[PDB]
RNA sequence: AAAUAGAUCCGUAACUUCGGGAAAAGGAUUGGCUCUGAGGACAUUAAUGUUAACUCAGAACUGAAACGGACAAGGGGA
RNA sequence: AACCUGGUUGAUCUUGCCAGUAGUCAUAUGCUUGUCUCAAAGAUUAAGCCAUGCAAGUGAAAGUAUAUAUAUAUAUAUGUAGAAACUGCGAACGGCUCAUUAAAACAGUUAUAGUCUACUUGACAUUUAUAAGGAUAACUACGGAAAAGCUGUAGCUAAUACUUGCAUUAUCCUUGGAUAAGUAUUUGUUAGAAGGAAUUAUAACAAAGAAGUAACACGUAGUGUGUAUCAAUCGAGUUUCUGACCUAUCAGCUUUUGAUGUUAGGGUAUUGGCCUAACAUGGCUAUGACGGGUAACGGGGAAUUAGAGUUCGAUUCCGGAGAGGGAGCCUGAGAAAUAGCUACCACAUCUAAGGAAGGCAGCAGGCGCGUAAAUUACCCAAUUCUAAAGAAGAGAGGUAGUGACAAGAAAUAACAAUGCAAUUGUAAUUGGAAUGGUGGGAAUUUAAAACCUUCCCAGAGUAACAAUUGGAGGGCAAGUCUGGUGCCAGCAGCCGCGGUAAUUCCAGCUCCAAUAGCGUAUAUUAAAAUUGUUGCAGUUAAAACGCUCGUAGUUGAAUUUCAAAGAAUCAUUCUUUUUAAAAUCCGAUUUUGUUACUUUGAGUAAAUUAGAGUGUUCAAAGCAAACAGUUAAAGCAUUGUGUUUGAAUACUAUAGCAUGGAAUAACAAAAUUGAACAAGCU
RNA sequence: CCGCCCGUCGCUCCUACCGAUUGAAAGAUAUGAUGAAUUGUUUGGACAAGAAAAAUUUUUUCUGGAAAAACCGUAAAUCCUAUCUUUUAAAGGAAGGAGAAGUCGUAACAAGGUUUCCGUAGGUGAACCUGCGGAAGGAUCAU
């Protein structure tokens, strides 16, 4: 029989391919925070897109009403986890106002590169991809990892890396190789 | 062989229908026994549980009962007179559920030599002309072709009427 | 052919039984016996994926291969035996007991009841049967024929049975203060005590049930299990007793770390 | 010259001046014997008796598979 | 995201279509392809035809052993193993496909007071005995046939195979009497704890009467095998109510030969025109009968959609049907079985010419068909099933191989110094770090390989370890650059371009778009308020019947108890008291027409969907997991013993069951005449 | 307005239509005639075993029983006839659409040189003409 296990898609097309003044945002947006294609900016939209019609359809909903008390709480507590909220703003109404920089900067690069430890974006980008970074004593090469809150005092070198206290790389020995093999001989 | 199956009927409006199903073995419907007048003779059929039922193919003597009294005899059966399906059956000397026939009545009368406490019961006349020349006319009320047996009653007062005035 | 079926698929498999949708296609179905199959369940269920004794099918015939193993004290090799609501089990090599019961939820759990409430269970009557030679017999919800019981024993109550020998000890009436276990849909497992019944002529009957926090549900009749008298139950309970708080409420206590 | 022909029971096209064509074309049956059923009148009280006359249906047996047994009696179609 | 642009004109405002745009668990095909995870795959056309191999068997105390081996005690005894064969159980489950099928099947709701039911579970029994009978496999000897899962004659011998049959009490009136002498089932006469309702459990009287209650095995008071009836369980057969696509250039249909009813029988496991005989003249239909069509199996569901809707569902689960096409039948608890049998039609194999043997819509595989689809591989380790039930078997099932169907993550550099334009860019030149892809070896994984993780060794500069597919007049983002051709060749979804100075053809360069992916063809959804219930238009753009009457259908004036008086509340919400009448407590309790409609419950399969919890390194997923500790504290049971968990909740017609109700709507009761009550009456 | 435009006739290509041929082919349904196999009853009785003097014989009885027949049923298959459905050939006849500088006239658009149209009937190479009744969408909202 087919397999019982299950998949879903996480990206939709744009619907109108050459307007002009989407794409120079979109342009804008790739560049600020130094992304590959046009398929990140729609991944995050369509993430977000889920989470609005979420709050849209709890705030038409009545008040002291038990379906809203839950999930409300629910989407509230996620939300504040998740970083994109904060302490003074969690009331319902401000999830409507999430917009696409503030998902944005939660990535593990943008919060990689602002946390001094990178002259870039794109130093950042390939510093995770070359097992470098660490978030808690769990090694993390995925550039679209999102950190949460409790999570993001914890980022920091790797041990097994020679920038985190380890022996060197395939050049330096082969150069310090080359430099004893010059000496001895 | 044989179906009990509704699938080759017309519809109640006269509209015909179209079979997509074979016969399916659970509505057998096996032929009739033509239970005879003459020497014991039966044979065995099984049913769907491995139930056996008897099929009588001869027979000349049953049990019968007075139902004034509530006694019965084992008596012989001499022939059958009437029958209400079809007089067709009658010709050929067949035994069904409700035939009429005439049994011998010698039993009957000797064991009135015991006169439970049916001691003030005035038997009706018509039988006891009938009972002078030593038969009787009774109702067969088993059914021959599926317990293998012949039982039946004596007729009396208003059934007698009836059935004395329809074969006349 | 079209004869009787011999397999069961995991998809279809009743939910409470909580298997694995992935690692297989199929499921142990239970054998006949005492227990219809939607309210009990097989032994290789209780003995590897709920107290996990057993890693494999393999393995739990292996414990039933060495006669260790007692429902209702009596020793069972069959590795899917039904099982059921209100059996003992007992374990000689482990020297355990345990009574099954409804959780909150609709699923099985064993209780662990001590050594002295080993020795008896609550029966339920479905109907009273009266035979030649005029002696009546009972017949419970365990699948079990009762000779000569009492007069005052009627349809709906329940009654206490000694388990060494199969004799009576005492039953339980079937009235509007009586302390109940509601056993099928929206409500498996709650304990609360009878406020009405109803009585329709032609159909079902309903019966409304209060809990102890002064909460009322009402179910049919044929889904109603007395436990108790007006005061005490008569068995020991779950954890929970029985009662059942909404989604909110449980929530804010499961958030105590 | 041959083939068909009496009755009963089924089934009948094109075309048409709607009346026909039509016995269109085609198909089945038919003896003897033993039985069952249905069709009237009269006079004494739902009962009882007395009495006809020819037709029409159904069934079982029977024979070298024959039965409008001789006589009598359309061939059809495009 | 509840959206629109190009095209009729010299120019304008409309109706209206054509073209453009985006999605598809939607098929095919073209160009191109470095890494990992996940995994659809001969349905469409031909329910077309098949070489070869496999796909259902089974003995660990417990039916039968001088086939024959073997141990111990000493010719004897007690044991262990066992080719063949008889006997027992299973082979009616599983797997495959979608041809038939339009009130049929199916779905939700009912009934069986009209039935059958192996294995498993509980109760529990009636009219020579120190042990009965004969006969048959395997086996031995003599044989036949080209051939086959062919078998003849003769002689032996067992059983839980096939048979016969012994020994015993119970109840009513501190001995006897009557005896009971019969489980299911059938006939006749009666009496009568439960269900809404009994011709019900049950009891008596008179006739019949199956089948049974151990002439069995192990050595654990204990089991195995077998057995009459009742009950349970795993199931089935029938059955109530409601629910489908297109067609009226299908309007009347059914009934001689069962169509619709009644009476009596037959038959079946039971009811029934299911069948037979007699009798009556019924049954359905414009609210669409009877027919035709479907490139129609039904459902759980899928795609796209603001809300309405439109389209799909061969294919993981449930139900149905079939095994080349039809019809019959045996065994059995269960079959109208097809890797069971018998015959015909078609197709086809071997032959010594007499004869014998067939069914891949099971798993691989082949031919044909076509636009359209993979290995004649490994294993029973997991999930389960069958058996004489640890231990055997299973193309069920799992594992790999092929595989740009579909889905998720994610490389093709980064950084300095100098030089040069505006802190910056890099357009340019130099130098050192980082790192996979790749080759080798291991720790692991796994039935055994293999993949993924992890570690060691060798390993980038034109980092040649070199990204593509479509476009550049408008719609629509991006050249008025350079050569060739010259209404030819060609391009162009639409408007259009091309006739010697082409922004559109053929090329070079340069730019734009998406990117390990991107084009093209057919179908389908939105766009389409261009099918309109929400929500169109009908003077002149397409469109009011020549006119009136009329049945079905659709729609229909106003009126019957309206109020008042408080409180708890930031004017408002929520409520507390009852002002007519009659029938149940010696001035207190509650009852006072039906439906539609609306409120609240019950009952319901998962998968899919919505949704709560949980760092698969993230995500697509999954249903799991979390905590202390170089090896212990601490806790709770007296030296023992890890602890705390989660797998929620909603949804599941339009019909059916129960339930509060004051508004709106319908129906009832309502006069050339009708009630109530008091008192003499039969 | 040296504008636009209408129809017959001649040529080429493509699509559908009528059509003698009692045209042809493939299916489906119903009646009829034959009718393999087989459930059930009856007939039949190769021989197997019992009850009878015996010399390892004949006769009687009971019982069980194979081959083979008959009948009522369940009924594959073959043939003839009659309809219905789908596909399909053909002398000849007669339309529509597309194309090419063709021939003949000038019906419509201006009062288009006889205002234009509707219904009906007759006639003519063609567009068209004429009779009877109607409309303005007229070339007159008026004496
Ligand atoms: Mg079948
Ligand atoms: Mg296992
Ligand atoms: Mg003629
Ligand atoms: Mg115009
Ligand atoms: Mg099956
Ligand atoms: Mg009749
Ligand atoms: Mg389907
Ligand atoms: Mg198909
Ligand atoms: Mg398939
Ligand atoms: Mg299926
Ligand atoms: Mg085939
Ligand atoms: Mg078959
Ligand atoms: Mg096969
Ligand atoms: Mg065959
Ligand atoms: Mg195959
Ligand atoms: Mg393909
Ligand atoms: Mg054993
Ligand atoms: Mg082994
Ligand atoms: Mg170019
Ligand atoms: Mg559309
Ligand atoms: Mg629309
Ligand atoms: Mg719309
Ligand atoms: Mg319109
Ligand atoms: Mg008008
Ligand atoms: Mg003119």
């Amino acid at each position: 029989p087919k397999s019982y296990r299950n998949y879903s898609k996480t990206a939709r097309n744009p619907k109108r391919p050459f307007e002009k003044e989407r794409l120079d945002q979109e342009l804008k947006l790739i560049g600020e925070y130094g992304l590959k294609n046009k398929r990140e900016i729609w991944r995050v939209q369509y993430l977000l897109a889920k989470i609005r019609s979420a709050a849209r359809y709890l705030l038409t909903l009545d008040e002291k009403s038990s379906k809203r008390i839950f999930q409300g709480e629910a989407l509230l507590r996620r939300m504040v986890r998740q970083g994109l909220l904060g302490e003074n703003e969690e009331k319902l109404d401000y999830v409507l106002g999430l917009t696409l920089p503030k998902l944005l900067e939660r990535r593990l690069q943008t919060k990689v590169f602002k946390l001094g430890l990178a002259k870039s974006v794109h130093h950042a980008r390939v510093l995770i991809r070359q097992r470098h970074i660490r978030v808690g004593k769990q090694m993390v090469d995925i550039p679209s990892f999102l950190v949460r809150v409790d999570s993001e005092k914890h980022i920091d070198f790797a041990t097994t890396s020679p920038f985190g206290g380890a022996r060197p790389g395939r050049v330096k020995r082969k150069s310090l190789k080359k430099q004893k093999e010059k000496t001895e001989a | 062989g044989i179906s009990r199956d509704g699938r080759h009927k017309l519809r109640l409006t006269g509209g015909k229908k179209k079979i997509h199903k074979k016969k399916r073995k659970y509505e057998l419907g096996r032929p009739p026994s033509n239970t005879k007048l003459g020497s014991r003779q039966v044979h065995v059929v099984r049913g769907r549980g491995r139930n056996y039922k008897y099929r009588a193919i001869k027979l000349d003597s049953g049990s019968f009962s007075w139902p004034t009294f509530g006694i019965s005899k084992n008596t012989r059966i001499i022939d059958v007179v009437y029958n209400a399906s079809n007089n067709e059956l009658v010709r050929t000397k067949t035994l069904v559920k409700n035939c009429i026939v005439v049994i011998d009545s010698h039993p009957f009368t000797t064991w009135y030599e015991n006169t439970k406490i049916g001691k003030s019961k005035n038997i009706d006349p018509l039988l006891l002309e009938q009972f002078k020349q030593g038969r009787v006319l009774a109702c067969i009320s088993s059914r021959p072709g599926q317990c293998g047996k012949a039982d039946g009653y004596i007729i009396e007062g208003d059934e007698l009427l009836f059935y004395k005035r329809k074969m006349d | 052919g079209k004869g009787i079926k011999k397999h069961l698929k995991r998809v279809n498999a009743p939910s409470h039984w909580m298997l694995n949708k992935m690692g297989g296609q199929y499921a142990p179905k239970t054998s006949s016996g005492p227990h219809k199959l939607l309210e009990s369940i097989p032994l290789v269920i209780l003995l590897r994926n709920r107290l996990k004794y057993a890693l494999t099918f393999d393995e739990v015939k292996m414990i039933l291969i060495q006669k260790i193993v007692k429902v209702d004290n009596k020793v069972r090799t069959d590795c899917t035996f039904p099982v059921g609501l209100m059996d003992v089990i007992h374990i000689t090599k482990s020297n355990e007991y345990f009574r099954l019961l409804y959780d909150i939820k609709g699923r099985f759990v064993p209780h662990r009841i001590t050594n002295e409430e080993s020795k008896y269970k609550l029966c339920k009557v479905k109907k009273i049967l009266l035979r030649k030679g005029r002696l009546s017999i009972a017949v419970t919800h365990d699948g079990r024929s009762i000779p000569y019981i009492h007069p005052d024993v009627k349809v709906n109550d329940t009654v206490r049975l000694d388990l060494e020998t199969g004799k009576v000890l005492e039953h339980l009436k079937f009235q509007v203060g009586s302390l109940v276990m509601v056993t099928a849909g929206h409500s498996v497992g709650r304990v609360g005590v009878i406020s009405s019944i109803d009585k329709n002529m032609g159909t079902y009957d309903i019966i409304h049930v209060k809990d102890s926090r002064n909460k009322v549900f009402a179910t049919r009749l044929s889904n109603v299990f007395v436990i108790g008298d007006n005061t005490k139950p008569y068995i020991s309970l779950p954890r929970e007793k029985g009662i059942k708080l909404d989604i909110i409420e449980e929530r804010r206590n499961r958030l105590k770390a």
